[PDB]
RNA sequence: ACCAAAGCUAGCUCAACAUACUAAACAAAUACAAAAAUACACCAAAAUAAAAUAAAACAUUCACCUAACAUUAAAGUAUAGGAGAUAGAAAUUUUUAUCCUGACGC
RNA sequence: GUUUAAAAGAACCAACUCAUCUAUGUGGCAAAAUAGUGAGAAGACUUGUAGGUAGAGGUGAAAAGCCUAACGAGCCUGGU
RNA sequence: CACGCUUACAUCAGUAACUAAUAAUAUACUGAUAAUUAACAACCAAUAAACCAAAACAACACUAAAACGUUUAUUAAUUACAUUGUUAACCCAACACAGGAGUGCACCAAGGAAAGAUUAAAAGAAGUAAAAGGAACUCGGCAAACACAAACCCCGCCUG
């Protein structure tokens, strides 16, 4: 008999049986039978500037550490937005309805990058 | 593992058996 | 045959611990305390034989009636066939009859 | 009747 | 990247951009007679050619003209002490050509070292020589040479 | 004439009956499939 | 240049090859985003780099010079990537107010068990896939015998393990008597 | 990287993953359980690094400084105080280098000495009134600072020299975050001027 | 309460002690010797 | 190794095919013409980064194409290998 | 003298209590031929338990037989039964809170 | 391939498909084989792949044949 | 080549023992390291209309009435390089099994070795040859043969 144990992979069926190893799509099928590849598709790789880059991939041994504080939406908030609010309420000009000057964001659907639906692999 | 001390000291007794057969003493 | 070669280390057990010392202290409760508590209520153990003896078929008989509604399903499944089991052997079976 | 037994193997890890 | 999910694409969608890529690639030496314009890299699973083009053309600066990929099946013959399989896993090994007429070659990352080598021929006649008088004299016969009398 | 040759391997045929697919579109392949589960096959369907 | 794959030529038949610490969440979180994109591209070349020398000892069956440069590096690299995702989090927290940035649901497949469904992208509404619609997320009236041999079989395992505890404590009590 | 182990397993003073320990217990074996007396982490008072006392053994009443500590078997060893001689060099035809090495030993058969009179005392965990927990003694009544120890790893921070690829003191504590409410890809297309005008469509989810 | 015999060592060696002067397998063997013995006597 | 250009072998039908039968009268040829396919553009080469490659795929046409129908006009003529061409 | 022999542990079993009951992992992929990102649908169904057995056969019958009412009595009573084998209530009565949980179990 | 104005459920005979007779083999090469010898061999022919008919049944140019090496009715689990 | 098995394939090194039904050593054991690179193959338009006129060298026909297609009109993201199969002495038969296995090419230019070493007892299996006779053997001319022909009945028309 056949074994079970072993995954099923493209390698193991007759020559109709093509599956994929996991890479992602880049295009579709045209009109001649041949692959058109959309551009689009295709991820841009972002990469910046390391000419004036004063930093390495490890650093000082002699350099201390910090205690562990994970950031927060609490904390961020605190060093975003508090000083900005609390500015406006000092100044009496504060609008419960108006957020959108302080950073917050009614509707994801507007920006590029939304959050929630995370449009963004990277 | 048998639960018991019978059988072991009676055991004891022949391991001392085998040895005097085997090795008499003076 | 083969038995053991070393002599085995001797179990040192003290007869004056509390369970051996305090063993069966409330058997007379009743007896010398105004009856109120049967010594039964010193029984500790399955809540179908606290206070209750009988052969196997009855023991059965008593778990399932008592406890079989919180039973898994595989022992209430043994539980059965060991009351169907018992009830044909000692109904059919046997000598003196 | 036909009556055949079939042989039976052993475990391999024996 | 590799284990992240990609936005669906549709017509009018904006361009897909990657800022911190996932994948991480080996260079390894051919194994097989190998052209001078020819480079072998090892690439995770979910690499493909244009990803690994635009790797080597961004990130590198490697001016490249083909990429050629497959997939190399690892062993699962081995088995443990349970005869339990263990398999070797695949890997996906591309070859990419280079187009300015580049001729690289896989360098000695282990050369030798005259010194070192030095260093070691003369522990190991340090070790002969303690060998040879540590061995047993032949004309005392086993009788022990500590004793002086 | 000779027996025994009676396994003929084909993967298409072997997916088709005996497949998780196959398995999961009938009620008894899914009751197929727990019994599995509740034996801790490692292996559920080919 | 492809020469950023090896190290340094007057290091390469070098036996120790010492380097500093790695990098700890929070000097990542001191620095900020383009300091993080740009560490992020110079780990990775090093990645690259030591990936490729681990690669060549392993041929020519050598040891590679001081490995734990690999493992420093893949640990800067979580911390970077831990720190970015906290970010993000918190800052999604902050718009939206959700935990998790993918969509998605507790179902009920048809083994009975409760599973977290995620979303997937489709072009088309979840009532015309057809895909989609042949998936049952709902258990047949035969499944609750399954589930409960489940349960059953949980707590059998749960109650041995907790009687096996008892008896190793009352076993180490046994055999040291320093009470 | 962490190795796994089987739940029956046997320490014998190496590394878990090591090929001494491969050769004494290949992966096949399971060996009878020792009993182990359950110390917890807040009440393991024996450290590396300060000087203790042997109780019993050949090497009694004698004190060394502790070089290792195993706490899966409670054990630790002393440089130099109960020993037993081994050969390391071997071949075919020479030996030599006995080497003494040390046998491990038990917190009851070792106990913590104070540096002040040099006498085997008693060790309990007291908590400070400045929020520190020092081990105070009860037989003359004293605290026993912390026996720093220098890491496997063979650096000092005292003396060291940065390399090719390490970045300076300055670079590593410098803070240069401004918590803004923007995400790392839109702060990156700002940075580097990338224009993006169109938009997604109406993606579904489910 | 699980009751193993300890003592079978000596109950063979009762009955084999009478046939160590015999020929054979039954000198040997406890179901040859029982068997043997019991002709002896 | 040829199998690095990349070549890759195959086992079929193995002809020598001049355009027409041996029985044709015309076992000569005077001109062939090849009209490159879109895969090999100018601007397909320059998108691949392949500029020095614009004249080596006019090249190896060349080379291939005319060497077989020479061998094949030759071998219709009657030479081989061990009957080496003497025109 | 070989072959060999002996450990005491891994762990299991039966109960009590118990939060109240499908453990942990779930980055991506998983009911396309499972672990294959991505296209205009179809989705779902129920209809009694039977027999092996006992009645020394076997045809009506045959306790339990994966449906809660537990315990002390009424009571194996009234009743139901090829009135055979066997099956079998009810009215009416009794039941004092918690710890004292471990093992004449391997 | 040969004979035939024939691709005629014609003839000779290959590949191929069956298995008439004999001799070996009988824990064997083989839980049905080898060697020789046989029958068909343009057809009611052999054969590849994929699907369907499921046991109170299916299928059957009826041998009560075949339905994963034991079928007067498969095998596994449960009743047990 | 297809189907199927998945690294058993390749290089180096070792074989005291484990696999080869024995050795030598090694495609069948052990360890390390490498490998199968697309042009061949897989995935690779719908909606209506014109369309009776077989394949068999198809000229034209027979019956058993026969797979295989273009054109026209409307919409078919349009922009290099997508993904997957590429080893082998291999599969199904408990085995390194005298068995079972689809297709296209040729009958060697490719594959291999019947004998581990002796002697030449009986009996056994296979073959060759045999005076004179030529079925007298045997249930039967079974088998074998330098033959390989002609007739008479029984039962089924025949092929199957
Ligand atoms: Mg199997
Ligand atoms: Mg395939
Ligand atoms: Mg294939
Ligand atoms: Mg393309
Ligand atoms: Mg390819
Ligand atoms: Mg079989
Ligand atoms: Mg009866
Ligand atoms: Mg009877
Ligand atoms: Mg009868
Ligand atoms: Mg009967
Ligand atoms: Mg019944
Ligand atoms: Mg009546
Ligand atoms: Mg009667
Ligand atoms: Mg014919
Ligand atoms: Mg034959
Ligand atoms: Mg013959
Ligand atoms: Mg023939
Ligand atoms: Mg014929
Ligand atoms: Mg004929
Ligand atoms: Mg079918
Ligand atoms: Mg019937
Ligand atoms: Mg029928
Ligand atoms: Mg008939
Ligand atoms: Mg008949
Ligand atoms: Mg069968
Ligand atoms: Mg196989
Ligand atoms: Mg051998
Ligand atoms: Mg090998
Ligand atoms: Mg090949
Ligand atoms: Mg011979
Ligand atoms: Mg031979
Ligand atoms: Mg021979
Ligand atoms: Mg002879
Ligand atoms: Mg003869
Ligand atoms: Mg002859
Ligand atoms: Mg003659
Ligand atoms: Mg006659
Ligand atoms: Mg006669
Ligand atoms: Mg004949
Ligand atoms: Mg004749
Ligand atoms: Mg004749
Ligand atoms: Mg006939
Ligand atoms: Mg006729």
């Amino acid at each position: 008999g056949a074994d079970r144990m072993s995954k099923w992979t493209s390698k193991r069926g007759p020559r109709t049986f093509c599956k994929g190893r996991g890479a992602k799509g880049t295009g579709f099928h045209g009109r001649d039978g041949k692959f058109v590849q959309i551009k689009e598709m295709i991820p841009e790789l972002v990469v910046p500037e390391l000419a004036g880059f004063k930093l390495k991939p490890y650093v000082n041994y002699r350099a201390p550490e910090g205690t562990d504080t994970p950031l927060t939406a609490k904390q961020l908030f605190l060093e975003t937005a508090a000083p900005a609010i609390e500015k406006d309420f000092k100044a009496g000009t504060f609008d419960p309805e108006h957020l959108e000057k302080y950073g917050f964001e009614p509707t994801q659907e507007g920006k590029l990058f939304q959050l929630y639906p995370k449009n963004f692999p990277r | 593992a048998k639960k018991g001390f019978r059988a072991a000291y009676r055991f004891q007794k022949e391991l001392e058996r085998w040895r005097l057969l085997r090795c008499p003493p003076p | 045959f083969h038995v053991r070669v070393t002599l085995p280390p001797r179990k040192v057990v003290d007869r004056w611990n509390e369970k051996r010392a305090m063993f069966g202290v409330y058997d007379n409760i009743g007896i010398l305390g105004n009856f109120e508590k049967h010594p039964k209520e010193l029984i500790k153990g399955p809540i179908w034989l606290r206070g209750w003896k009988g052969n196997e078929l009855q023991r059965c008989i008593r778990k399932k009636r008592m406890v079989g509604n919180r039973m898994f399903i595989d022992d209430l499944h043994n539980l059965n066939k060991r009351i169907s089991y018992l009830y044909k052997h000692f109904n059919r079976h046997g000598k003196y009859r | 009747k036909k009556r055949f037994t079939p042989p039976t193997y052993q475990p391999k890890y024996k | 990247a590799r284990n992240v999910l990609y936005p669906l694409y549709q017509l009018g969608n904006p361009q897909l951009r990657v800022f911190r890529t996932n994948f991480f690639i080996q260079l390894v030496r051919p194994g097989t007679a190998q052209p001078e314009d020819t480079v072998q890299f090892r690439i995770p699973m979910e690499m493909t050619r244009v990803d690994l083009r635009n790797y080597l053309e961004r990130i590198y600066n490697v001016p490249v003209a083909a990429v050629r990929t497959r997939v190399q099946y690892g062993s699962n013959r081995r088995r443990d002490h349970r005869n339990i399989r263990i398999k070797k896993p695949d890997y996906k090994v591309a070859y990419v050509q280079l187009a300015l007429g580049q001729t690289f070659t896989f360098p000695d990352l282990f050369p030798e070292r005259k010194g070192a080598s030095v260093d070691v021929d003369v522990r190991d006649q340090v070790l002969e020589d303690q060998r040879q008088k540590h061995s047993p004299d032949p004309r005392r016969g086993g009788v022990p040479g500590w004793f002086g009398l | 004439k000779a027996r025994g040759n009676e396994y003929q391997p084909s993967n298409i045929k072997r997916k088709h009956k005996h497949g998780w697919v196959r398995r999961l579109r009938t009620p008894t392949g899914v009751q197929v499939i727990l019994r599995r589960m509740h034996k801790g096959r490692k292996s559920l369907s080919h | 240049g492809l020469e950023e794959f090896f190290d340094d030529p007057k290091n390469w038949g070098e036996e120790k090859v010492k380097s500093g610490a790695s990098w700890t969440c929070q000097q990542l979180r001191n620095k900020s985003n383009e300091d993080l994109h740009k560490l992020w591209y110079v780990l990775l070349k090093e990645r690259n780099m030591l990936l490729t020398l681990e690669q060549e000892a392993k041929r020519q069956r050598l040891p590679m010079p001081s490995p734990e440069r690999l493992e420093k590096v893949v640990d800067s690299m979580d911390a970077l990537d831990k720190v970015v995702q906290e970010r993000e989090d918190a800052l999604r927290l902050l718009q939206t107010g959700q935990e998790k940035a993918r969509p998605g649901a507790w179902r009920r497949d048809i083994f009975g068990r409760i599973i977290w469904h995620k979303f997937k992208q489709w072009p088309i509404p979840w009532y015309l896939n057809k895909k989609y619609n042949r998936k049952r997320f709902f258990a047949m009236p035969y499944v609750e015998r399954f589930v409960r041999m489940r349960i059953e079989k949980q707590a059998r395992i749960k109650a041995r393990k907790r009687s096996l505890e008892r008896k190793k404590e009352k076993f180490l009590q046994e055999k040291f008597p320093h009470l | 990287s962490k190795v796994t182990l089987p739940p029956n397993y046997r320490y014998g003073m190496s590394r878990p993953g090591s090929l001494s320990d491969k050769r004494k217990n290949p992966p096949g074996t399971r060996r009878r359980r020792v009993p182990v007396e359950p110390i917890s982490d807040e009440d393991w008072h024996l450290f590396c690094g300060d000087k203790v006392e042997i109780l019993e053994g050949k090497d009694a009443g004698k004190q060394g400084k502790v070089v290792q500590v195993i706490r899966q078997r409670n054990w630790v060893v002393v440089e130099g105080l109960n020993t037993h001689y081994r050969y390391v060099g071997k071949t075919v035809d020479y030996r030599g280098t006995m080497i003494p090495s040390e046998a491990p030993l038990l917190h009851n058969q070792v106990k913590l000495v104070d540096p002040t009179d040099r006498k085997p005392t008693d060790v309990e965990w007291r908590f400070t009134e400045a929020g520190e927990r020092v081990r105070v003694s009860t037989r003359s009544g004293r605290i026993i600072p912390k026996p720093e120890f220098p890491r496997a790893d063979g650096i000092v921070p005292e003396t060291w020299i940065d390399g090719p690829k390490d970045t300076s003191v300055e670079d590593a504590l410098e803070k240069t975050y401004v918590p803004r409410l923007k995400t790392l890809e839109e702060e990156v297309m700002e940075a580097m001027g990338i224009q993006e005008t169109r938009r997604h469509k109406k993606v579904y989810w489910y | 309460l699980r009751s193993r015999v300890t003592d079978r060592y000596w109950r063979v060696q009762e009955v084999l002690k009478h046939a160590r002067h015999f020929r054979g397998r039954k000198n040997r063997c406890y179901r040859l010797a029982v068997r043997a013995v019991t002709r002896a006597f | 190794k040829p199998d690095k250009l990349p070549l890759f072998k195959r086992q079929y039908e193995n002809t020598i095919f001049i355009g027409s039968k041996t029985a044709d009268p015309l076992c000569y040829g005077h001109t062939q013409f090849h009209l490159l396919p879109d895969k090999l553009k100018r601007e397909k080469l320059l998108k691949q980064n392949c500029a020095d490659q614009i004249e080596v795929v006019f090249r190896a046409n060349a080379i291939a194409s005319l060497f077989a129908w020479t061998g094949a006009q030759a071998m219709y003529q009657g030479f081989w290998s061990e009957a080496d061409v003497t025109r």
